[PDB]
This record gives structure tokens, C-alpha cells and sequence, in this order.
């Protein structure tokens, strides 16, 4: 439910009494997926792939499909904030994700 | 109202200060200008967001005309900081601002020279310059003809 | 008002006859004839009209003869055969307009509604359109002259329905259809600029005459917008319009290929044929 974009309905399911019971460490990094879907941020997502990679570590193959809401993500905000700037400073343009140029040229390249 | 009507003249917000402030003090007619100011934060949401949208507005005024202003100038004339100056493009890139060119090198901004189709540009203004000189030269050649006759 | 009219070649013939009937009397002055037309739609569409006896004085150029009998006995028989085409204007063959055409249409124009009028030629040597709607209408002038009649240019244009065109072919046996292709371009390719350095050489000449020796004005204030849009066009550098003639002759590339490879097509049968035609024909001839 998370990937067809709609964290209002994982407020829902997490503000349910019902399934509040069951709740623990392994939904925390949902409620933060969740809130990087619905901020539409970036480094923000990488610190919970970062703090919580030690509930990410096990993680099942879907890992590839967050993989792909992040570079998903990332391709809204490349078509987000180049297609206005047809000729810009890499660092201009970088400084407002404050990241590094070797993935985002990677993926941008790709 | 008539500034705020068309061709928005690039003028000084100076000025409409003091009008604004004796707009709050004279009573004699729109009085409650303290009703305006009447929350802490509405009225300042309005007088920022209405300073920032005419502040837009005559951007999307001087838009339509390819004068090229030079916006690293015209930050120089506006004494304002070159930073609010790009949160004003990021107010562009929802304000449908997708027909510009920048540079990276310098800062001047284009609103205009596109990639320019020859097939569809050139052949739009070479239409419409070279048929309206063979209409408009048909019209007062002869109409100037038959005004001569009156002479005899 | 009215942006364009539509006039038939049936009153042009008409004038034919009119040029027809004179009797060879030595007059040949501007006959009047009492257009006709359908002025209910906003384009104006001229089905046929007919002539009333019009005739001037030598010296005296306010003298001027119609008749309203012969304009209600006429109109009212053709309403009578036809109620489908009414009364619109006028129109006289003569080259030259005269001061008492305001008078000659002030007629129709207050019995008749708003009148349009036609000059033509006499002689068809011109090679430009004979036909100018110029419709009476009162305008306001900024040089501070009183209101008077002015007769603005209406564009036109000679079409026929559905008859004359096959009678008009018929006659002729000898214009051609449009026919696009070789012949029916060149030739306009040829004597357009013939057909523009005819008008512009005969109208500058004297446009250059009352230049200097011009008075009674003229309207010299449209000759500002005339030399104006004369140099909306400056000797443009063509430096922008190179890509333009990258993209033109690269179409001229595309017919190139087209014309070579579809020749090169067409060039099988016939070098084919040749020999197995004649080969075998000889083989086989004795």
C-alpha cells in the first residue's frame, strides 16, 4: 500500500487500535517510509535506509522495490528541478538535496 | 488600482508604504485596515504574500515583453538579496515558468530564443510580415488611386 | 460590415452588351447599370442586374439622368419572375471617378439601402482584377475634415455557381483547369513579375508625380503607414534564415532523391522491354 503512494492510509493503520497491539520495531521504519513519501524528501529516506538497516539488514527481496520508490522519488525531484534549468551549476542545483554528485550523475547518466 | 491594472511600471514599494501606513491611520474611510492587521500572523501572511505576488506579477508582466531586463541588474535596482530572488523562481517553477533559458556561467535569464523550428517560427512571422505587406500594400496603393481621381 | 463580395461574370457580360448595344453612335460615356445582388447573408453574391438609360452633359459634370418608373418596372417584374434577389447598388464602366458619383449614388442611397459600387474598365487591357467593391459609407477623418463619402476598398472575387462555370468552359474550349504540375506553375512563375511590375511601374509613376506636384489633399497621412511598411522589410542580413535554407534545400535533397530513385523505377520497363523486344522480334522476324 506504501508503493502505490498513500501514506494517509498508513496513518490509518497505524492509528487503529487493532493492529496497534502488534506493533514494534518493524513498523517504525514504515511510519519512517512513510513520512518520506508524504515530506517528499530524500536524505530523509537515507537515514531510514541508514539507522534502521541493522531492521533493513533482513529485509526480503522487495528491497529492490524500495529501492525503486527511492530512485523513483529521486526521478521526480531530477524532473522536479532540472527541466526549469536547461543550463545550471551542479552544485547549485545539488545543494538543495545536499548530496553527493557520483550517484545522482550515475543515475542521471543512466 | 490603475498601477495594479496593466503595463506595471517598475516602480519602488517605498512609496506605497507610507500609503500604507496612513491607510491605517485616516479614518474617514476604509477604517478597518487594524481589522486587516487584526490576527498576528494573518495579516502578515497578507502583506508578505502581497507584497510577494506583486512582486510575481510584474515579473509575469515583463515577462511577455523580450526586452531582456537582466534580472542580475534588476536585483541591483529591487536592493533585494539574489536569494529570496531564486525562492522567487521556486515560486516560477509552479508559476508554469518551463519557457526560459539560464546560464550557468553568468546569471542573465532568457524568456525567449527558443531552439526556434524553422518549418513553424520563421514560417509563422514570414507569413504573416510578408502576406501583411502584400495585403496592406494591396489596400492604400489603389485606395490612394481612387483618391487621386478627385483631383480632376 | 461587409469584409468581401462575390460577383459573377454575368454582369461583366452584361456590360459586354452593354458595349454591345450601343448602336455606333460616338458617345460611349459611363453607362450606369442598376446592380443587383443578395444582401441579406454578410457576403454580398451578384446573380444578375440590368441598365437604366444614364447620360451626363458635356461641359457640366453635376448633370446626371435616372429613372425611379424604369428602376420600380424593372425591379418589380424580375421581383416578380425572381423575389429571391433585391436591389443592392450600382456601377458605371467609367475608368476615372467623377465628383458626381455622390450624387449619382446619394440616389440609391436614400431610396435604395447602402449602395456598393464597381469601377471597371472600357477597354480590357488591364491586367489586373476589373472589379473593386467600394462601399459608400460615411467615415471620420483626424485631419479635422467635414464627414463626406468615402468609397473604401472591398476585396472580391469572380466565382460562378454552378452553370456558368460549364458555359464559360464551353465558350472558351481554350483556358485551362488548374492542372498542377509543370506548365500551370511556370507560367505564373514566369509573368507574375510581369503581372506585379505592371502595377507597381504604373502606379509609382504617377504616385511619384503627385508627389512633388500634388496638391488638394490626398490623405498624405496613409503614405506614413504606405513608406512605413515599406521599411518593415530593411534589407533583413538573411543571418537567421540560413538554418531556413538548410531545411528548404534539404527538402530540395528529399525531391532529389524522389526524382532519381522513382526515375531509376520507372527506367525497368523501358530497358527491360528494349532488349527483350527487340531481340526477340529480330529472332523471330525470319
Amino acid at each position: 500500500k506504501i508503493m502505490l503512494n498513500t501514506p494517509e492510509d498508513v496513518q490509518a493503520l497505524v492509528s487503529g487500535k487493532l493492529a496497534l497491539r502488534y506493533a514494534g520495531r518493524q513498523t517504525e521504519a514504515l511510519k519512517c517510509v512513510a513520512q518520506a513519501s508524504k515530506n517528499r524528501s530524500l536524505a530523509d529516506f537515507e537515514k531510514a535506509l541508514t539507522d534502521y538497516r541493522a531492521e533493513l539488514r533482513d529485509d526480503p527481496i522487495i528491497s529492490t522495490h524500495l529501492a525503486k520508490l527511492y530512485d523513483n522519488l529521486l526521478e521526480q525531484n531530477l524532473i522536479r528541478v532540472i527541466e526549469p534549468f536547461s543550463r545550471v551549476q551542479i552544485e547549485h542545483i545539488s545543494s538543495l538535496i545536499k548530496l553527493s554528485k557520483a550517484d545522482v550523475e550515475r543515475k542521471l547518466s543512466q | 488600482l490603475l498601477k495594479l491594472f496593466t503595463t506595471m511600471e517598475l516602480m519602488r514599494w517605498s512609496t506605497l508604504v507610507e500609503d500604507y501606513g496612513m491607510e491605517l491611520r485616516k479614518g474617514s474611510l476604509e477604517s478597518p485596515a487594524t481589522d486587516v492587521f487584526g490576527s498576528t500572523e494573518e495579516g502578515e501572511k497578507r502583506w508578505k504574500d502581497l507584497k510577494n505576488r506583486v512582486v510575481e506579477h510584474n515579473i509575469r508582466i515583463m515577462a511577455k515583453y523580450y526586452t531582456r531586463i537582466t534580472m542580475k541588474r534588476m536585483a541591483q535596482l529591487l536592493d533585494l538579496s539574489v536569494d529570496e530572488s531564486e525562492a522567487f523562481l521556486s515560486n516560477l517553477v509552479v508559476n508554469k515558468t518551463i519557457f526560459a533559458k539560464v546560464d550557468r556561467l553568468a546569471g542573465i535569464i532568457n524568456f525567449q530564443r527558443p531552439k526556434d523550428p524553422n518549418n513553424l517560427l520563421n514560417d509563422w512571422s514570414q507569413k504573416l510580415n510578408s502576406l501583411m505587406s502584400l495585403v496592406n500594400k494591396t489596400t492604400h496603393l489603389i485606395a490612394k488611386e481612387e483618391m487621386i481621381h478627385n483631383l480632376q | 460590415a461587409v469584409q468581401k463580395v462575390v460577383v459573377h461574370p454575368l454582369v461583366l457580360l452584361s456590360v459586354v452588351d452593354h458595349f454591345n448595344r450601343i448602336g455606333k453612335v460616338g458617345n460611349q460615356k459611363r453607362v450606369v447599370g442598376v446592380l443587383l445582388g443578395s444582401w441579406q447573408k454578410k457576403v454580398l453574391d451578384v446573380s444578375n442586374s440590368f441598365a437604366v438609360p444614364f447620360d451626363e452633359d458635356d461641359k457640366d459634370d453635376s448633370v446626371w439622368f435616372l429613372d425611379h418608373d424604369y428602376l420600380e418596372n424593372m425591379y418589380g417584374m424580375f421581383k416578380k419572375v425572381n423575389a429571391r434577389e433585391r436591389i443592392v447598388g450600382w456601377y458605371h464602366t467609367g475608368p476615372k471617378l467623377h465628383k458626381n458619383d455622390i450624387a449619382i449614388n446619394e440616389l440609391m442611397k436614400r431610396y435604395c439601402p447602402n449602395s456598393v459600387l464597381v469601377i471597371i474598365d472600357v477597354k480590357p487591357k488591364d491586367l489586373g482584377l476589373p472589379t473593386e467593391a467600394y462601399i459608400s459609407v460615411e467615415e471620420v477623418h483626424d485631419d479635422g475634415t467635414p464627414t463626406s463619402k468615402t468609397f473604401e476598398h472591398v476585396t472580391s472575387e469572380i466565382g460562378a455557381e454552378e452553370a456558368e462555370e460549364v458555359g464559360v468552359e464551353h465558350l472558351l474550349r481554350d483556358i485551362k483547369d488548374t492542372t498542377v504540375g509543370t506548365l500551370s506553375q511556370r507560367i505564373t512563375n514566369q509573368v507574375h513579375g510581369l503581372k506585379g511590375l505592371n502595377s507597381k511601374l504604373l502606379d509609382i509613376r504617377s504616385y511619384l508625380e503627385k508627389v512633388a506636384t500634388g496638391k488638394l489633399p490626398i490623405n498624405h497621412q496613409i503614405i506614413y503607414q504606405l513608406q512605413d511598411v515599406f521599411n518593415l522589410l530593411p534589407d533583413v542580413s538573411l543571418q537567421e534564415f540560413v538554418k531556413a535554407f538548410y531545411l528548404k534545400t534539404n527538402d530540395q535533397m528529399v525531391v532529389v532523391y524522389l526524382a532519381s530513385l522513382i526515375r531509376s523505377v520507372v527506367a525497368l520497363h523501358n530497358l527491360i522491354n528494349n532488349k527483350i523486344a527487340n531481340r526477340d522480334a529480330e529472332k523471330k522476324e525470319g
